[PDB]
């Protein structure tokens, strides 16, 4: 007997009782793509990002990223593969330091990071907890971005000699200025941004 | 200053209130309220006198004063639990008393504290 | 106030409010006038006592809102009065913060 | 527990929570487990005495509606262990008397009749509006009892595969206090006159749709105050083949009829403080297979 029906039944059972693992598992198993999409976005994304349990929804988004799944769901591209990109970059940058790093992936880090900076703007939160997880993401991405911008000049294999290059904030600002920021760490971020604009304007147009 | 404040004993000075006043100087209501609330935490952990009770009352007082400044899109705080801090600089290490268990970064062991909850706490205090 | 007797003015006001008497709509103007004293560099300021003042203010404004609407008249100046009230309590917070700063800088 | 005796009380689809409504002005709810049960709630609200509730289908979740004397229908949805008052309607002149959910195949629409002489039918988007389908002069006097269309029943669907979805025409039945029963179909956006039935010269009290799973035919158990229980049956309404048969000649004012959740048998409340358990025997006739002394 096709497990489609049994997954349907145990899935609505789980939607009654509230066993998060079981609803997620059987929604995946029966592949109610659209509604499972919407519910995971509602809850599961924030849950996994804040609890750092990337494994399960990693497999989740990986199977969801298949283009046919993209075809049967509206707005998969808006969020799901986007956060999949977040987590994938996180893990690969973690491992590249778990070993000795190679620039042939560091360049990819720069290219994809500075790009996805452009689409962090289009994040739309329709819940307080959704925007709260958005804020947690923003603070963590700021932290890791500071770490990587510091360590991209490795302590024994410096890339540039002493050069202070022109900052790409001339492209970053028009999009990062489109979101609010909590003054808790917005202070230090905004201060770094201050000395950035100082040099930018002393060397302006 | 935190390197010094954690390392030294609290009864010599409230370096925490020192930093809190700095927070006031820098218009940072979030960090200020957190500092004063956590100093109330430390006092509650450490001392058990009624003078101390007034003191944590003042601590939570000032924290929620920062709440009077906090913007609704931020109506909450983080507070992580961690191990004890060194004491008696210039003396031998391993000087630890009381203390709390360390948290787990790969999870959410931290506590987010919002308006209604913290005002519950101050009302009970 | 009129002869700018800051010390005993503030002490009397503290005593009166600790006495906890009179309707809220007037403690409004009470602390409205207490403003410039709070502004002035004074060490007798007991910020914690000022804050039972403000927490009672919160209590009273909540009770006022529950018992009635602050503005039943719709006019260009009703929202002005309201936002002015919030600004007033914001001024309360900021001035208290400054007073705490001065007190600490004097506790040296 | 309840201050007044119970008219209606319904367990869930899963046997694990019970709602119990009296005219005792409030309705109390137990969780159900192991044979044990804890009164999880007692919902207030109903400013008229309460008779009936209405659970909805499980693929929607957990939904309850209720009628009262105050002409108010209260609408309750369960969250986090908490059922609560979600939509409420009034506008009625006489007590709202009959409420009944439609098959989930048709959706989340409740039927709402009262002895007003007219009836509304209310849809909930589940998150959105409460679409109103109000029919005036539905009775010349008033509405007593109403039943829906159960969505799927044999008769022409043997040749219709399980993969596809058939057209869902809306119909239903009811009987009122103008000494008449009537049958309705939905079209043009509204409902028009399938059938007029005038056989009980007295008011009809309750109506019973045989859940006609396995039945090409259309089967009714109509119970009135006049002591006559009519099995009305038509193999085809288009050839107009509704016929009356006697089920039992009870000498009491004949009160209530309700089919089993197992859709097998019928329970009939009699003017005897009893509920007769009738089953259409395997052969051709209606046999009172048991009883419950109320």
């Amino acid at each position: 007997l096709p497990a489609q029906w049994i997954h349907k039944a145990k899935a609505v059972r789980s939607r009654r009782d509230g066993d998060k693992h079981k609803e997620a598992l059987y929604l995946l198993k029966s592949h109610q793509w659209n509604q499972c999409h919407k519910l995971v976005t509602r809850h599961l994304a924030a849950d996994a990002v804040i609890n750092e349990n990337y494994r399960y929804l990693r497999g989740f988004l990986g199977e969801l990223a298949r283009p046919e799944h993209c075809k049967h769901i509206q707005d998969w591209e808006t969020a799901g593969k986007v956060y999949l990109d977040y987590i994938s970059v996180i893990e690969m940058l973690n491992q590249i330091r778990q070993d000795e790093c190679s620039g042939g992936e560091l360049e990819k880090l720069h290219t994809k990071v500075m790009s996805l900076c452009k689409w962090v703007e289009l994040i739309q939160c329709y819940s307080a907890k959704g925007r709260l997880a958005q804020s947690e993401m923003a603070k963590r991405v700021a932290n890791i971005l500071r770490v990587v911008l510091s360590l991209q000049q490795p302590p024994e294999s410096m890339s540039d000699s002493s050069s202070e290059p022109r900052v790409p904030l001339r492209l970053l600002a028009p999009h990062i200025g489109r979101l609010p920021m909590p003054e808790d760490y917005a202070l230090e971020e905004l201060r770094g941004l201050t000395q950035s604009y100082l040099r930018e304007l002393i060397c302006g147009s | 200053i935190e390197s010094r404040a954690r390392a030294v004993d609290l009864m010599t000075h409230n370096y925490y209130e020192l930093l809190y006043a700095f927070h006031i100087y820098r218009h940072n209501y979030r960090k200020a309220g957190t500092v004063m609330f956590e100093y109330g935490m430390r006092l509650g952990r450490e001392v058990r006198t009624l003078r101390g009770l007034q003191k944590q009352v003042n601590s939570y007082l000032a924290c929620l004063n920062c709440l009077r400044l906090i913007r609704p899109e931020y109506a909450w705080i983080v507070q992580p639990v961690s191990g004890a801090v060194y004491e008696r600089p210039g003396a031998s290490p391993k000087r630890n008393y009381d203390g709390e268990s360390s948290a787990v970064p790969s999870s959410s062991q931290i506590e987010i504290l919002e308006l209604r909850d913290l005002e519950k706490e101050y009302v009970l205090a | 106030y009129s002869q700018e007797q800051f010390s005993e003015a503030a002490s009397l006001l503290l005593s009166l409010m600790t006495a906890r008497i009179a309707p809220c709509s007037f403690w409004l103007t009470l602390l409205l006038d207490a403003l410039p004293l709070l502004e002035q560099k004074q060490v007798i300021f007991s910020a914690e006592q000022t804050y039972e003042l403000m927490r009672c203010l919160e209590d009273r404004m909540a009770a006022k809102l529950e018992s009635t609407s602050p503005d039943e008249i719709q006019k260009q100046d009703s929202s002005i009065d309201n936002t002015k009230v919030e600004m007033l309590r914001l001024a309360l917070a900021r001035n208290l913060a400054r007073a705490i700063v001065t007190e600490g800088a004097l506790q040296e | 527990s309840h201050e007044d005796m119970i008219h209606d009380a319904q367990m869930d689809y899963y046997g694990i929570r019970l709602a119990t409504c009296s005219s005792d002005r409030s309705v109390k709810i137990f969780d159900v487990k192991n044979g044990g049960q804890i009164l999880i709630a007692d919902l207030r609200g109903h400013d008229g005495p309460v008779w009936q509730v209405a659970w909805a289908h499980p693929m929607y979740g957990n939904i309850l509606a209720s009628c009262s004397y105050d002409r108010k229908v209260i609408i309750w949805k369960e969250e986090n262990g908490t059922w609560e008052k979600t939509y409420e309607y009034t506008g009625h002149d006489s007590s709202v008397n009959s409420v009944c959910w439609a098959p989930h195949d048709f959706g989340l629409v409740l039927a709402c009749g009262s002895s007003d002489g007219a009836i509304s039918i209310l849809t909930f988007t589940g998150d959105g509006p409460w679409e109103v389908k109000k029919i005036s002069n539905a009775h010349t006097i008033g509405c007593n009892a109403v039943s829906w269309a159960p969505s799927v029943i044999p008769g022409s669907l043997v040749d219709q595969p399980s993969s596809q979805k058939p057209n869902y025409i809306k119909r239903f039945v009811s009987g009122g206090c103008d000494n008449l029963v009537k049958i309705w179909r939905e079209e043009d956006g509204q409902w028009k006159e399938d059938q007029k039935l005038e056989a009980h010269s007295d008011w009809v009290r309750d109506v019973a749709w045989a859940p006609s799973i396995g039945l090409p035919t259309s089967t009714i158990a109509s119970c009135s105050q006049d002591g006559r229980v009519y099995i009305w049956t038509s193999d085809d309404a288009a050839t107009n083949c509704w016929t009356p048969k006697l089920l039992h000649k009870f000498n009491d004012v004949v009160w209530h009829v309700s089919w089993s959740i197992t859709a097998n048998i019928l329970a009939v409340s009699g003017g005897d403080n009893k509920v007769t358990l009738w089953k259409e025997s395997v052969d051709g006739q209606w046999a009172c297979i048991s009883d419950v002394n109320k």
